[PDB]
């Protein structure tokens, strides 16, 4: 989701 | 005072933010639950004291000065569990000034984490190694190494 | 040295146990998580650096090495994101026998915690302050401070 | 519950 504690 | 931290519970996005202070260099730790009681309270202070030494805790408030499991936890990990009067009137506006700041890190970091917990550990890693000369992470380091010689 | 961490994974009642391992000293922290995924790790490694003065972190399996959400959390606080191979064989048997000396002392405290969250902080507690002579708690301070001067 | 965790 492009956020540093979930990328996707 | 190596040993003396402060608890200190504050309020965002319908959650709570439950922070230690240690009193002598301003560093803190903290964490987000859904609200506090005293299993979690107990929770933490057993966090906090595997990873610091941990002599004394003046608590927050009376609910968890009272709680039968902080104590039971305060008992286990060796702490102190004191009250938090401000005994020092200044003491309260330290605590205020910190809250706020605290939630305006959290505000400028929030958009980078998915959920609150992550922007409140952002926000403690930018408090503890904020310079303004040492950051509290520093003072807390040569604080308690300086006791332990 | 004082800013090397390890990272160490370990199984127990169908749930994970997240460990870092401050190299130089032996000092632990950890965590219970219902499974090994890089968003924890991440979060684990935010929350280790807000703490202590976090320099390099060895991971502990390929998968959390290539996780962009583990090098998003390493890049976000600056640490350098390395491999955990034992290329000192000893390496190995030093971690199994951390982990296994974990499980024995969970063990001995299990009975005393509804959650195993809660023993696993109890064994942090009790491997970071066992002397044998200075802990594992005093040696990390020792270590952090006489890298400040 | 009589735990240090839950003293109920
Ligand atoms: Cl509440």
């Amino acid at each position: 989701s492009l956020k540093i504690d979930n990328m996707d | 005072s190596p040993g003396i931290w402060q608890l200190d519970c504050t309020h965002l996005e319908g959650k709570v933010i439950l922070v230690a202070v240690h009193v002598a260099s301003g560093y803190i730790e903290a964490e987000v639950i859904p609200a506090e009681t005293g299993q979690e309270t107990a929770y933490f202070l057993l966090k906090l004291a595997g990873r610091w030494p941990v002599k004394t805790v003046h608590t927050d408030n009376g609910s968890n000065f009272t709680s039968t499991t902080v104590k039971a936890a305060c008992w286990w990990a060796g702490i102190k569990q004191e009250d938090g009067i401000p005994y020092n009137p200044q003491s309260q506006g330290v605590i205020e000034s910190m809250n706020k700041e605290l939630k305006k890190i959290i505000g400028q970091v929030r958009d980078q984490a998915e959920h609150l917990k992550t922007a409140v550990q952002m926000a403690v890693f930018i408090h503890n190694h904020k310079r303004k000369g040492y950051s509290a992470g520093e003072r807390i380091v040569d604080i308690i190494a300086t006791d332990i010689q």
